[PDB]
């Protein structure tokens, strides 16, 4: 009786364990994945945001040259 | 008048901006000035005594800045034009210091709304003056300076509520604190709003089960009371309240836990504790630590029970709990000391009593034709050296519907729950019981009655042999039938039947120092041997019959060998 | 810019800036002022903001005393509340509440790290959701009221009892075993005794490990409300940084709160009750949020309190006993009849002593000896004594156990050294379960009492009695 | 017997803690993914205003002197 509630504990305990560590492993490489995926979309969507912030000035208030001028303000901020 | 540009203005725009505002307003003749900071990108914000008009750069375009975080679809639809014009009602602060300011504006604000400061913290006006309006801060106070502007909202002080806050601990103003993300809602409720009728009501007759023999022997509590908790620090409340909100397992009530002047790491520590017994499912916590403002202090029981309300008027039953009754008093009288509020017996405000009975009288019994829902409340009240005489103490007191008493004697000794039945009462009775209870709860009161007088004598025995040791054995019995461990609540038909086994003299033969462990084994050989006076129990409300109880009695105790 | 002295009435003082240039509120602010006549002195002063009363004027409290003063000085705004230095150059070493060393060792470089002394306490997601207990190495400690990692302590006692042998022994002890280091930060007492203390302290070896700041009784009242903070600030490094585990004591908690009472009503509040002022249970959290145990590392305090004429009623120690977790009595009959430490079993209280925090074995063997010595308590005293002895069975026995395990609960500590020839011992816990549950159950009560006097594990008790002729 | 079933109980509650364990760590992972899809917005959100900015300061005022005071007029009006 007590033997066989230690034994459950333990194997208990032991999945546990396990499911924590297989958890653990699958957030780092999600963690990862998400900063690669991040650093990507941060690259193009900061080229697009620099396209889309022409267009929303120009909204407010060719293409080319504003894109290229957005380009560069983006590299001296950066 | 004042107008402030990213460049000079010309005259000409000057003249016509003066003529328009002079024009709509009504006014005689606008002397305007113009400023030249840069701030501003190629646009004027103008100020009409405290009334700001904003249409230029950094202003509405903020305003799609901090909307829309399809892109371009708002882009290219609406934020490329303006938002309309930015109005507001603005104020100036004069003073700073101690939590609260003062400020000079805010002409049209209400008594109890919530503004805006500069930096983005808020604050809730208290005191309307003839020149000044007195505000208190909800937050950190070190970065506003006096010269800031302070903004109306326009909304009386409110709090998120639905069923998104399952599970979840937020604070005073409903914002997570947990760090699992956003809480998503799509309603609020006035954190000061009326109490039902006096012809909204029904009278008291569920029980509410705490899984305490004590409690629920001796200080029955029903579904729409408020019974006060009252005692010495290290007397142990928390924990009588934490499994109290156990046992509510399979009972359908939903839980809110109210912190009110705590520590962070108890509060932590509770939350772990709830969440491993699986107590998360149908629990609220609101928390406001020792390190945070007075207001917030103040304003999380009301938080607190808003939050039920709306539960409560939806048919469903509902439990609040409040940590201590007497740090949310001291909160609210630092907060009317600090704005020049005349002050009382303990310098407490006058309106000390209206501001606790207002509260307690929102926890109700609902009549059928408004839906039949239920709030209970159990507030809690610290006391220094075991006195009730004190100011706040006899406040609580004379407005709940009874109170149990915890003693740090007992506790110290090792009794656990450290109740006393000497000083406990509930005047709602037993109308909050089942028949099986009431059948078996007199003789239990009247015995511990007996032996409460004689228990500090039993030194000298050689009295009187007829009635005196007998009535020493009997409360020495009941007086161990009624000890505890902390979590593991106890079913009502288990408590029901061992404490008829003790008042039917079924215990003499078993020494005390045995009955502990005589009523674990006996809850154990009902679970297979006992297993339809527990049905009949359950399904009847009503005790079996008591042939059938002798005899199963009369079983056990043939096997339990006696050391 | 610069400001100018409006107002000087007592430690309080008010100041006149610029439109659109004040102060935040914590900032410092100095003066330093050479005489130009025989009419003046020189002035080096540090104040603190408090509050803006508007038109451009600020209320200041003064760090020292403001004598000399003239209405028209010039102050000048640091931009900063106060920074001390912080890291491996504060150990051993002696400093006030600027962060200036006391001692005559030298200046801290000024091209040096330095922490301001004001900041929010850790929040809700970043705390320890488990409680987990602080292995100090005593034995009395260590079974009757456990210490917890972030806890806060309360320690009782006087002269004749011996605090300090203890405070330096956790330091020790704590320091060995666990790397940590400790900060003692002295609040409104006197003087004497803490040259005494830091002398025992260089007697001992412990200073190397320790970091010592001092606000005593001759101080204004601004200085001895904001050394805590300095000693705070000092300890918070090494755990947020070095993931250490830290010991901060202090002189007397009491004194911070008396503190701010005698500047509130200078500062234009009205009085709550019995004199204090309106922010009391404010400034108590603030202070005492912010030692927890982190995700990093963990702040223990070990805080003396003194209690005015012994009224446990009064605000004052009411609103700091409910930031407490354990109680150690220090009591002088337990020390004159030769135990060390003095510590009161039956007196000293904790929250850990539980079932579900320590374990079954452990809060059995705890209870069982606590039974037995409140037995003995009552029996010895009514009985036994007034020509009333008795022999009775069961009553020799739970005596001859009982004297048996009081002697037990001393012992022998590394600091004592210098005066005996002992080297001294750490006990772990196990061990101490172990050897208080075999006195329990009556295997060593063949011995004499002797042997369980001043001894670490329970084996070497018999090595004692194989050389006393038993 | 009863060991044995007390046994399996805890067995399966424990599977049943390491499923919600699990999902809580996805729950975790897409609260990540919100937080870093915010960031992303906001930090563009900050280039547009200063490129927005830039090109506003580098394009021509009189023409915007006169829409501004006839975009403020027409705001006394409305208000
Ligand atoms: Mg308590």
């Amino acid at each position: 009786i007590e033997n066989a509630r230690k034994l459950a504990e333990e194997q208990k305990e032991q999945i546990v364990a396990s499911a924590r560590a297989e958890a653990e492993r699958v957030k780092e490489t999600a963690k990862k994945e998400i900063e690669r995926e991040k650093e990507q979309a941060m690259a193009a969507l900061r080229e697009q945001v620099a396209s889309l912030s022409v267009l929303i000035a120009s909204k407010v208030i060719x293409x080319x040259x504003x894109x290229x001028x957005x380009x560069x303000x983006x590299x001296x901020x950066x | 008048a004042v107008a402030y540009s990213a460049r000079p203005l010309t005259d000409e725009e000057l003249r016509a901006l003066s003529d328009v505002f002079a024009q709509k307003v009504g006014k005689q003749t606008l002397e305007i000035e113009n400023i030249i900071d840069p701030e501003l990108i190629g646009g004027v914000r103008l100020r009409i005594g405290n009334r700001i008009y904003d249409g230029s750069v950094s202003g509405q375009l903020e305003r799609i800045r901090r909307q829309l975080i399809i892109s371009a679809l708002i882009k290219q639809q609406i934020e490329n034009y303006e938002s309309q014009i930015q109005v507001s009602d603005v104020g100036t602060v004069i003073q700073v210091g101690d939590g609260i300011a003062r400020a000079h504006g805010l002409d049209n604000v209400m008594s109890g709304e919530l503004v805006e400061f500069a930096n983005g913290v808020m604050g809730m006006a208290l005191n309307l003056e003839e020149n000044n309006v007195g505000i208190v801060i909800l937050g950190p106070y070190t970065g506003i300076k006096e010269g800031d502007e302070v903004r109306r909202t326009g909304r009386i002080m409110e709090v998120p509520v639905g069923e998104a806050l399952i599970g979840r601990v937020v604070n005073p103003l409903g914002q997570p604190v947990d760090g699992l993300g956003p809480v998503e809602t799509t309603e609020t409720r006035p954190i000061e709003s009326p109490a039902p009728g006096v012809m909204d009501r029904r009278s008291v007759h569920e029980p509410l089960q705490t899984g305490i023999k004590a409690i629920d022997a001796l200080v029955p509590i029903g579904r729409g009371q408020r019974e006060l908790i009252i005692g010495d620090r290290q007397t142990g409340k928390t924990s009588v309240a934490i499994d109290t909100i156990i046992n509510q397992k399979d009972q359908n009530m939903i839980s809110i836990y109210v912190a009110i002047g705590q520590k962070e790491s108890t509060v932590r520590t509770v939350v772990e504790t709830l969440r491993k017994h699986g107590a998360l499912d149908y629990t609220i916590v609101v928390t406001a630590s020792a390190s945070q403002p007075a207001p917030l202090l103040f304003l999380a029981p009301y938080a607190g029970v808003a939050m039920g309300e709306y539960f409560m008027y939806k048919g469903k039953h509902v439990l609040v709990v409040y940590d201590d009754l007497s740090k949310q008093a001291a909160a609210y009288r630092e907060l009317s000391l600090l704005l020049r509020r005349p002050p009382g017996r303990e310098a407490y405000p006058g309106d000390i009593f209206y501001l606790h009975s207002r509260l307690l009288e929102r926890a109700a019994k609902l009549s059928d034709a408004k839906g039949g829902g239920s709030l209970t409340a159990l507030p809690f009240v610290e006391t220094q050296a075991g006195d009730i005489s004190a100011y706040i103490p006899t406040n609580v007191i004379s407005i709940t519907d009874g109170q149990i008493f915890l003693q740090s004697d007992l506790f110290f000794s090792g009794v656990r729950p450290a109740i006393n039945a000497g000083l406990s009462v509930s005047r709602v009775g037993g109308a909050a019981q089942i028949k099986a209870m009431k059948k078996v709860a007199g003789t239990l009161r009247l015995d511990l009655a007996a032996y409460r007088e004689l228990e500090a004598f039993a030194q000298f025995g050689s009295d009187l042999d007829k009635a005196t040791q007998a009535k020493l054995a009997r409360g020495a019995r009941t007086v161990e039938v009624l000890k505890q461990d902390l979590h593991q609540p106890i079913p009502v038909e288990k408590q029901v039947l061992i404490i008829y086994a003790l008042t039917r003299g079924f215990l003499d033969d078993i020494p005390v120092e045995d009955v502990r462990r005589f009523e674990k084994e006996f809850y154990l050989f009902l679970d297979q041997n006992g297993q339809h006076l527990l049905e009949h129990i359950r399904t009847t409300k009503d005790l079996p019959n008591e042939d059938d109880l002798n005899k199963a009695i009369e079983a056990f105790k043939k096997t339990f060998v006696v050391s | 810019t610069r400001g100018r002295v409006i107002q000087v009435m007592g430690p309080v003082v008010d100041v006149k800036f610029e439109n659109g240039h004040l102060p935040a509120i914590y900032n410092a602010l100095k003066i330093q002022h050479k005489a130009r006549n025989e009419n003046e002195v020189d002035i080096d002063l540090t104040l603190e903001v408090a509050l803006h009363l508007g038109d451009d004027t600020v209320r200041t409290i003064a760090m020292a005393s403001t004598d000399g003063l003239i209405r028209g000085m010039e102050v000048i705004d640091t931009g900063a509340p106060i920074s001390v230095p912080v890291g491996e150059v504060t150990l051993g070493r002696v400093f006030n509440v600027l962060g200036e060393p006391i001692d005559l060792e030298g200046d801290i470089p000024a091209d040096a790290r330095r922490d301001p002394i004001h900041r929010p306490a850790p929040k809700f997601e970043e705390l320890a959701t488990e409680v987990e207990i602080l292995e100090t190495g005593i034995k009395v400690v260590d079974l009757l009221a456990p210490y917890i990692k972030g806890g806060k302590i309360g320690l009782f006692g006087g002269a004749g009892v011996g605090k300090t042998v203890l405070i330096q022994e956790l330091i020790h002890n704590i320091a060995q075993e666990h790397g940590g280091i400790s900060v003692f930060a002295g609040v409104g007492e006197r003087t004497r005794e803490g040259n005494d203390l830091y002398h025992e302290m260089k007697d001992s070896g412990v200073i190397s490990k320790t970091a010592m700041v001092f606000g005593q009784m001759n101080e204004p009242p601004g200085a001895r409300m904001r050394v805590a903070l300095t000693g705070l600030t000092m300890a918070e490094y090494f755990r947020d940084e070095q993931g250490q585990d830290v010991l901060l004591f202090i002189d007397n908690i009491f004194r911070f709160t008396q503190a701010g009472s005698e500047v509130s009503a200078l500062l234009g509040r009205m009085p709550s009750a019995v004199g204090y002022q309106p922010t009391l249970a404010t400034e108590m959290g603030q202070l005492q949020e912010r030692i927890t145990s982190t995700a990093k590392g963990s702040i223990t305090s070990i805080q003396a309190i003194y209690v005015p004429a012994d009224d446990y009623t009064d605000p004052a120690p009411a609103t700091t006993f409910s930031h407490l977790d354990a109680t150690t009595n220090l009591e002088r009959k337990l020390a004159e009849m030769g135990i060390y430490p003095a510590v009161d079993p039956l007196a000293s209280t904790s929250r850990a002593l539980a079932p579900e925090i320590v374990g079954e074995e452990h809060y059995q063997v705890a209870r069982k000896v606590q039974q037995t010595l409140q037995r003995y308590k009552e029996l010895q005293d009514i009985i036994a004594i007034l020509g009333m002895d008795e022999l009775s069975d069961e009553d020799k026995l739970v005596v001859h156990r009982a004297r048996r395990i009081q002697f037990f609960l001393s012992q022998n500590f590394h600091v004592a050294e210098q005066f005996t020839g002992q080297p001294g011992s750490y006990v772990p816990v196990k061990e101490t379960v172990r050897g208080f549950k075999e006195i329990l159950e009556g295997k060593y009560d063949h011995l004499p009492e002797d042997a369980f006097r001043l001894v670490g594990r329970i084996e070497e008790v018999v090595e004692k009695a194989k050389a006393m002729g038993v």
